[PDB]
RNA sequence: UGGCGGUAGCGU
């Protein structure tokens, strides 16, 4: 993270698709390194549907660059999640925040 | 015993080979060139050095000749493989034979940035600094008081 | 607002600190600005050059 | 061993013929096996012809009469092997 | 006692703050002796001190370094990563294999490697990888050899005789165990001389290494490299 | 290869510029050695090496560094620092005083001074003063101790007792310099080049050893226990 | 075992 910032590394980060948002708020079901499971709450509950989002983060695939895209959770098991709230960093960035 | 094997001494890079490169680069000039080569002075000769890396190193007072500067800038080697090329290289080609520009004679090997600002602190005076006013037999007295 | 920032950390609030030579240890002889900044790698490496 | 040649551009005079006379000496060295006029510090052709101009062992004139003089040198022998 | 006889400096204390942080005094010192040695000790200490570190990992279903594995909360690299900062001590040899395996969700730390008897896991609390799921079982082979100095992976392959069968990860040591130096000389008193120095410096190290130890070695080297100028040919 | 062997200096090359003038060479060092040998070596041959030197100096019909002799062209100040590039070595005891007296011509140099068989000027040609008027005459009391490194008249600090700043430390110009080395493809090794102009008293090359002993002596109880 | 075109960037 930049210990000098503006402020804007957050907007920066979740409007770029580098990182996971969470579609729905819940709790974190199931989080692993590739994966995670959110159980959605009863709130955002669809009729006819068990309610859960699963997440499937890309791990070391090239850019067009010849760089690497790579996702990792920031989240651990039993952590309540709400909608826009980040499951997963992206390339250059920590805690849903630019880390160039 | 076969050029091959020469190669195949090359490639795999045998500890000889080392000590024959430095042999055959003792004193063999090579031409440096920067991209733009707008005046005479943009391609000179200079004596290699074998260092570690992967990129040239290159004298700080002939880069105001190179109008080349450390932030990205990249030059070109050109190896001189005949008798007349080397001993054009050494005799005209070479840093030490350009100190002056042909456009107006003025000198091109100045000091620019960091060699200039030390010698302007070496040689400055307070009124107050430690040992003022003592008698020194000669510089190198000087030199070791300084230390 | 920084040189507050400087006292609640118990830093000096001009910023420079009393450096050291690593290789003779002499101290230099004027205060040095010491910080923390950003870094940036451009992808213009030399191994890409070379 | 050598970083500066104004002492053998002076004496060569022009800056330019020096080029050639220390190349034509070099090449009599590497190709032809002559002997240097000079100790050898461990030093190239080049640099040995540069350093045996600077007093004056090679010029153009006495290294065109020297070659003169083998040439006539090996003619003659040639004559009395032929005889 | 005189000009041509110089006091003989020697350690009187070793202030041991944490398990990493520590002093060593050495007085007395003769009027510029102490910042001379408290430079050469601090130049030596960060460079030529040996310490064991991790070279080579195997986990048992990963097979190379940009994988994951199925319930492990990080990637693979990130686990070679934190397994860099372990810190060991070893006694008897240079070499030593170890083996983890854990199951159950939780944190694996160093506690959780086998206990060897001749290897000591300075901090047994030193977090490795989470385990995110029950049924998910984790299972490596650590190497860990003795050394000085930073040496990367390339320096070791560069050999490339062994030709490592896939899954053998290749992790950067830093053999180096001491981290900070800091040296600092004041006024010393003996009897009457009221010109001496003592000279402490304050170490922090991984708590692989004695600061006695340290300094001891430091000084063996320092006269080893200094017994070519003795000689002098 | 194994942790407790490191690279040995090796290929001193020596060379004499002058009789008290000296260039050594060290080509294999670790990667770092060559500055704190150096720096180490420099600081003790410039700071610790003991040695005679004038310290004192007793000047007739003169009771100040300022005031004027008419016998000498050369101001007090002149003598004194003549006085001070002088090297005296002393055998036996510390503390000597020698006598010089002359008159007549003015070339005045070291081998006037009174002999006494323990001191020994190793340059007796050295000017001390110059004599214009022809009956001028001039006598003077030095005194010369043995002491350690460079200790300024300043710090030092009765009306013919003069004082001069003591070099007792017998070095000049000495500088190390440490470029890169290649050793089989290690070329991050250090090669180190050490100059050092000597007064005269002792031999360049002794002075390098005297201070590795002194330096080797400095760290004996750790080094003893390894 | 090459060319053309477009795009973006680097050093001037
Ligand atoms: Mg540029």
């Amino acid at each position: 993270k930049p210990l000098v910032g503006t402020g804007m590394e957050r907007a920066v980060a979740v409007d770029s698709g580098v990182t996971a948002v969470a579609k729905r708020g819940g709790v974190v079901q199931y989080v692993d390194a590739s994966r995670i499971v959110i159980k959605v709450n009863e709130d955002e509950m669809y009729p006819g549907e068990a309610g859960i989002d699963i997440y499937n983060l890309t791990k070391y695939t090239r850019s067009n660059q010849n760089t690497c895209i790579n996702q990792m959770p920031c989240v651990s098991l039993g952590e309540p999640v709400e909608r826009g709230d980040v499951l997963a960093d992206g390339p250059s960035t920590d805690l849903g925040e630019l880390a160039l | 015993t076969t050029i091959k094997a020469a190669k195949k001494m090359v490639e795999r890079e045998e500890a000889v080979v080392w000590d024959i490169l430095d042999e055959v680069i003792r004193e063999h000039p090579v031409l440096l060139n920067r991209a733009p080569t707008l005046h005479r002075l943009g391609i000179q000769a200079f004596e290699p050095v074998l260092i570690e890396g992967k990129a040239i190193q290159l004298h700080p007072l002939v880069c105001a000749a190179y109008n080349a500067d450390f932030d990205g800038d990249q030059m070109a080697v050109h190896v001189p493989l005949t008798l007349e090329a080397q001993l054009e290289a050494r005799a005209l080609m070479m840093s030490t034979n350009n100190i002056l520009s042909p456009a107006n004679g003025e000198p091109i090997i100045v000091p620019s940035q960091d060699v200039v600002l030390g010698l302007y602190y070496m040689t400055r005076d307070c009124v107050n600094a430690k040992g003022e006013g003592m008698v020194l037999t000669g510089p190198k007295e000087a030199e070791r008081l300084y230390r | 607002e920084i040189k507050e920032l400087l006292k609640l950390g118990d830093l000096p609030t001009s910023g420079q600190i009393r450096l050291y030579d690593g290789r003779t240890g002499e101290q230099f002889e004027r205060p040095v600005t010491v910080g923390y900044m950003y870094m940036l790698k451009l992808n213009h490496l030399v191994d890409d050059k070379m | 061993a050598r970083v500066t040649v104004q002492d053998a551009v002076e004496k060569i005079g022009n800056r330019f013929d020096l080029v050639l006379v220390a190349a034509r000496r070099a090449r009599q060295m590497q190709v032809g096996g002559k002997d240097p006029l000079v100790p050898e510090e461990n030093d190239k052709t080049t640099v040995i012809a540069l350093r045996e101009i600077e007093e004056g062992l090679i010029n153009n004139q006495i290294l065109d009469v020297r070659e003169r003089q083998e040439q006539q040198e090996q003619e003659a022998a040639e004559l009395q092997a032929v005889t | 006692g005189s000009v041509t006889e110089f006091l003989k400096p020697r350690l009187v204390d070793i202030e041991q703050v944490s398990s990493t942080h520590a002093k060593v005094t050495l007085e007395p010192l003769e009027r510029g002796f102490g910042h001379t040695l408290g430079n050469a000790l601090r130049r030596i200490l960060l460079s030529s001190m040996p310490g064991c570190a991790v070279t080579e990992v195997e986990i048992d279903g990963v097979l190379h370094e940009y994988s994951t594995k199925e319930g492990v909360q990080e990637d693979i690299l990130e686990i070679l990563l934190n397994l860099k900062g372990l810190a060991v001590r070893v006694q008897g040899k240079d070499e030593v294999i170890l083996t983890l395996n854990k199951s159950g969700i939780g944190p694996v730390t160093a506690a959780d490697i086998t206990h060897d008897g001749d290897v000591e896991i300075v901090k047994p609390q030193h977090v490795i990888c989470h385990l995110t799921d029950e049924n998910a079982s984790i299972s490596m082979r650590i190497k860990v050899q003795r050394g000085r100095g930073y040496v990367p992976a390339s320096t070791r392959i560069h050999s490339e005789e062994d030709e490592r069968p896939i899954g053998r990860l290749l992790v950067d040591a830093c053999y180096s165990p001491v981290e900070r130096i800091a040296y600092n000389v004041e006024a010393a008193r003996v009897e009457q001389r009221t010109d001496l120095d003592k000279l402490v410096i304050e170490m922090e190290t991984n708590g692989t290494i004695d600061p006695e130890e340290a300094i001891r070695r430091a000084a063996t080297i320092l006269a080893e490299q200094l017994e070519a100028f003795v000689d002098l040919r």
